[PDB]
């Protein structure tokens, strides 16, 4: 990566006046005079002791123990810039009351307690309690910096050879945050770094700015493409997560000090908006922050499955070679990708006359497959007085304009080109609407679309994206709004799918730039990462910090974007990826044909192993993404986050959870013999789920590993479903029977779900049509009820067999259905591994059912 | 008279021959479904050349023999391509 590209705090003006604010006393004091007590806020002036500038705060607690602080000028020139459309609704409110009030300092009670927060008058201070236990500070040390607006570095400032006009100067907020007792925290993506964040003291802080990074490096904290600037803290105790909500430049110091971690932000523009969510469980925090942004959109299940792609595959004729060759060497794919050189020039919604003369043909073809198609569009479009695309938006001035009036225009694929304002939702709208199947002539209901270089990408801007004084619907500043306009093209695309449909299909949006909220709109990747065995490696902390911030739809390119990998490389990232949510092998232009069969055997049957794996655990996946969807758990997850207490846990990044089921590591090393597999759990027990072997943990236990091994273990008391039929893609296994995976605890119970429905559409929240299962184990009794009675679910699919880790023998198994006579099944037992498969139960999935191992 | 799979790992009575369910290590007892992970499915294809498919391709709903007798109860129809 070439750094001197990209500014460091010291270079951008604002970080770096902010950052030269050191702890220390606070300026700001509150004026208790001014205060007023309201139901769904209290207000009060605060003043600089300095300068007599008023700022007003506007405290509120929240139903589902959170509290929102919002400080804004009192008497403002021009509003200042508060983030829309990131909040899926406005945050029922908690009523505050004064339960103490002395010369210095007011005490609020949260509806009726038990938290409680404590204003600080002068110097301004505000603390969160839940009884008598300090949860949280805000400006302990003093670093609080609201720059007013002025009248219109500090204003005209110039980076290499592009000026910022600044026209309103110095706007810059900033605020720190005190965390007594908790040393590890985690989350602000995107950064090529640790799971567990780093102390800044003696470097730079951590940077949210989407920007594109050529041939990124890794354990550094430079902006990548996405920002979620949402913080996790977590110790043995308890559990908090910050949610700034700001759309500007950010960056992020952090600190260590008894143990305590502090947390400053420091943003460009916009108000100070913050949200406190106080657990006191991690997964109390998941469902506060979803509560405010959302959840993961449920994936259609076809995306869950092998995307197979690469810059470029040449024309039609490749792309069914493509699917010729999967079919021909046994391997399943749901599907093919066409990037930038399928268009007309890089023209975005059309078609190169020559290599893609027939596109529905093409889709027609794949259809027959039972395969999809996923197609390039980028949010720059190219000058040209022949593009029916740029002509609408320039006679409709949808395009992000300068500060003169004009369009602006920078150079990107296609050359020159414009940037449609997709903060306005007219442009929004137009964007949906042109994913009609009239509109976008060639596409089909099996095409679906990949938003890439959303930051948004320029390649002749400043940091290779928009410049500051760019200008914005309702005259914002691009300086204002620019984490959120990847999130824009990537809403606007997602609808357009769904309306193209008149409402009833799920789309599949891929997107490189994200905010918080884009979990609602499909999935994201790392970006242009590099075919070495550290990429290998980061891809788990990378991912796991984006599921801990809403974003379970997380994947890296498989094998790797930049440069050839080696074979043995290659099938330890399919390996990885197969374990991993988003399944893509991706490649650069110049790299080497890589397709999975095209390696000498003994690498091709490694990598088919591991895609038969990925699909016979589809209906698990689609279960964690249901489970993601309705309660905004994530799919993926650090082993902190199922063992809080386990402090060894704490910062593994070399290992992952799939729900609470599946514990995987992945082998990332060139020519390992061997993995060390940490085991979690007083009173735990893990099954190998290729020997069956039981281990009790907790323990670090040493595997050996050849070339096919993927170090995975199910967790005891646990059931996972899988389709052990595996066919050449998703849509043609979504009606197979199921087999029930049970891992036994050492109490001789388990538990498990699965989340059924037609695949691909809104039917199972529109007209219920889905089915969630209950299976549970006890005594010696399997039971199946349902966990939801509202969905009903015409299906036939089945329950095969049964699999028991963990079981003696039994003397018989009885089967009983309502409905149908007492039936016998029988059975095959393992004495060695303690093992037990019931022989084909029969009984449809949607109906209870019980066995009894008598 | 009960059926023996090819490679004798077992012996099963002819009502699990094509009962959608797996009981030979060698697939042989599932020549008509999509059960075993192992078997085959033979096109008998007259007017071409008869070829055997995977079994995970019965009922896939893609039509691969030319006579496409692997698609009868899946919701492909799939129309005789042979000559
Ligand atoms: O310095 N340079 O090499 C350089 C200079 C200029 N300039 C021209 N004018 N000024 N500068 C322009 C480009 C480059 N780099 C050459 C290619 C590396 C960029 C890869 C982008 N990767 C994304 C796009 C895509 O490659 C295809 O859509 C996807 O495949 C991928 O997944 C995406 O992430
Ligand atoms: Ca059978
Ligand atoms: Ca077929």
């Amino acid at each position: 990566v070439d750094r001197s590209n990209f500014k460091t705090c010291d270079e951008s003006s604002f970080c770096k006046r902010q950052r030269s604010i050191r702890p220390g006393l606070s300026p700001y004091r509150a004026l208790l005079d001014t205060l007023q007590l309201g139901p769904d806020a209290l207000t009060v002036h605060l003043i600089h002791e300095v300068t007599k500038v008023l700022l007003v705060l506007e405290l509120q607690g929240l139903q589902k123990d959170m509290t929102r602080i919002r400080i804004d000028e009192l008497e403002p020139r021009r509003p200042r810039y508060r983030v829309p459309d990131v909040l899926v609704a406005d945050p029922p409110t908690a009523r505050l009351s004064v339960s103490g009030r002395d010369d210095n300092s007011v005490e609020l009670t949260v509806a009726e307690g038990p938290y409680k927060i404590i204003l600080t008058a002068q110097p301004f201070r505000l603390d969160l309690l839940e009884d008598r236990s300090l949860l949280l500070s805000v400006n302990a040390r003093g670093l609080m910096a609201f720059e007013h607006q002025r009248a219109p570095g500090a204003w005209e400032e110039t980076f290499k050879t592009h000026s910022d006009s600044k026209p309103y100067g110095p706007t810059s907020v900033g605020l720190d945050f005190s965390l007594p007792g908790m040393e590890h925290v985690y989350g602000i993506p995107e950064h090529a770094d640790s799971l567990r964040l780093k102390v800044t003291e003696g470097g730079e802080p951590y940077r949210l700015y989407n920007l594109d990074v050529f041939q990124y490096e890794l354990n550094n904290p430079m902006a990548l493409y996405g920002s979620v600037p949402v913080l996790l803290a977590h110790s043995f105790h308890r559990d908090l997560g910050i949610f700034w909500l700001n759309a500007a430049e950010t960056w992020v110091d952090i600190s260590s000090n008894t143990p305590q971690t502090d947390i400053r932000w420091m943003s460009e523009s916009g108000i100070i908006d913050v949200f406190l969510m106080l657990g006191p469980s991690v997964f109390d925090v998941f469902r506060q922050y979803a509560s405010l942004t959302g959840t993961q959109a449920l994936p259609p299940l076809f995306s869950l499955g092998y995307h197979q792609s690469r810059w470029n595959y040449r024309d039609e004729a490749d792309v069914l070679e493509v699917d010729q060759g999967f079919d021909d060497h046994n391997m399943p794919c749901d599907v093919i990708w066409l990037d930038i050189e399928h268009a007309d020039g890089k023209r975005y919604f059309t078609w190169d006359p020559t290599r893609f003369p027939q596109p529905l043909n093409m889709l027609e073809h794949l259809a027959s497959k039972r395969r999809k198609l996923v197609a390039i569009v980028d949010p720059h479009i190219k000058v040209d007085s022949g593009y029916r695309v740029h002509e609408e938006l320039r006679n409709h001035g949808l395009y992000v304009k300068t500060r003169d009036g004009s369009d602006y225009e920078g150079w990107c694929w296609p050359g020159s080109a414009s940037y449609p304002d997709f903060t306005n939702p007219r442009m929004r709208a137009w964007w949906s609407n042109m994913f009609s199947f009239d509109n976008y002539e060639g596409s089909a209901p099996n095409l679906y679309v990949w938003n890439d270089m959303n930051e948004p990408s320029v390649f002749n801007g400043p940091e290779v994206t928009m410049l500051k004084d760019a200008v914005h619907y309702g005259g914002w500043e691009h300086r204002d709004i620019h984490n959120i306009y990847g999130l824009y093209v990537h809403m606007a695309t997602a609808d357009g799918l769904i309306q193209r449909s008149g409402g009833i299909e799920r789309p599949f949006v891929l997107s490189r730039a994200f905010f918080s909220g884009s979990q609602r709109f499909g999935a994201v990747w790392t970006g242009d990462n590099t075919a070495e065995w550290d990429h290998l490696k980061i891809s788990i902390p990378m991912c796991l910090s984006l599921a801990l911030v809403g974003l379970s739809f997380c994947g890296a390119d498989v094998g790797g974007f930049f440069k050839n990998p080696e074979p043995e490389l290659l099938v330890r990232w399919y390996q990885m990826g197969a374990y991993q949510p988003f399944f893509r092998a991706h490649a650069h232009l110049d790299t080497g044909r890589r397709e999975p069969w095209l390696l000498a055997s003994q690498y091709q049957d490694a990598i088919r192993d591991a895609l038969f794996q990925r699909y016979s655990l589809l209906p698990f996946w689609y279960t964690l993404f249901y489970q993601a969807h309705k309660e905004g758990f994530p799919v993926m997850r650090p082993l902190w986050v199922q063992y809080p207490e386990d402090m060894s846990t704490f910062s593994i990044e070399d290992q992952f959870m799939l729900g609470d089921a599946l514990l995987i590591h992945p082998v990332s090393d060139a020519g390992a013999h061997g993995v060390q597999v940490y085991l979690p759990g007083q009173e735990e027990v893990w099954y190998d789920i290729q020997s069956y072997q039981k281990h009790h943990g907790p323990q670090t236990l040493y595997l050996p590993v050849t070339l096919s091994s993927i170090p995975v273990f199910q967790r005891g008391g646990t059931i996972v479903p899988r389709w052990m039929r595996v066919r050449r893609s998703s849509d043609c296994m979504k009606d197979d029977p199921i087999t029930l995976f049970v891992a036994l605890s050492p109490q001789g119970t388990a538990q498990g779900e699965l989340f059924l429905d037609d695949g691909h559409t809104f039917n199972y929240q529109t007209r219920h049509e889905f089915l969630l299962r209950r299976f549970s184990f006890s005594g010696s009794t399997l039971v199946s009820s349902s966990a939801d009675p509202k969905g009903h679910l015409e299906t036939p699919i089945w329950i095969e067999r049964v699999v028991i880790m963990g079981a003696g023998k039994p003397a018989a198994v009885v089967l009983q259905t309502k409905g149908s006579p007492e039936s016998r099944l029988s059975f095959q037992h393992d004495p060695e591994t303690s093992v037990l498969i019931l022989r084909k139960p029969g009984v449809s999935v949607a109906s209870d059912w019980s066995i009894h191992l008598r | 008279k009960p059926f023996t799979c090819l490679d004798g790992t077992a012996t099963i009575p002819f009502d699990q021959v094509n009962d959608d369910y797996c009981d030979c290590k060698d697939g042989s007892d599932e020549p008509g479904t999509a059960a075993c992970p192992n078997g085959s499915f033979h096109c008998t294809n007259t007017g071409y050349k008869p070829l055997y498919i995977l079994s995970s391709r019965v009922n896939d709903g893609v039509c691969d023999c030319c006579d496409g007798t692997d698609e009868y109860n899946s919701g492909t129809v799939c129309e005789n391509t042979c000559r």
